[PDB]
């Protein structure tokens, strides 16, 4: 029989990049959250909310 | 520093100060500069930017 070729999920390829990924979620959500709680220092006011 | 220190509001407003004499002659620019720094700051508060 042939073979399939695609990127697959369990491949040793894409764990990186699936993990990568959720690397650059996590930064952004902590971002987002270091933002909120600092709400109105002079800093993050002067930056458009 | 004594003359200065008699406001309470610093949190909104603040203060120029500039000696002068009989003989000074640069108030005029004073002024304008100041005033031109007053309306700057005003509008950054409306625009919540400050």
């Amino acid at each position: 029989a042939k073979e399939i070729e695609f990127l697959s999920w369990t491949e040793p390829f894409g764990i990186a990049l699936t993990l990568f990924a959720v690397l650059g979620i996590f930064l952004t959500a902590f971002v987002l959250g270091v933002f909120i709680k600092f709400r109105n220092t002079p800093i993050v006011k002067a930056t458009n909310r | 520093c004594q003359f200065e220190d008699l406001n309470r509001r610093k949190d909104t407003k603040e203060i120029y100060t500039h000696f002068t004499c009989a003989t000074d002659t640069k108030n005029v620019q004073f002024v304008f500069d100041a005033v031109t720094d007053v309306i700057i700051k005003n509008n950054l508060k409306e625009c919540g930017l400050y």
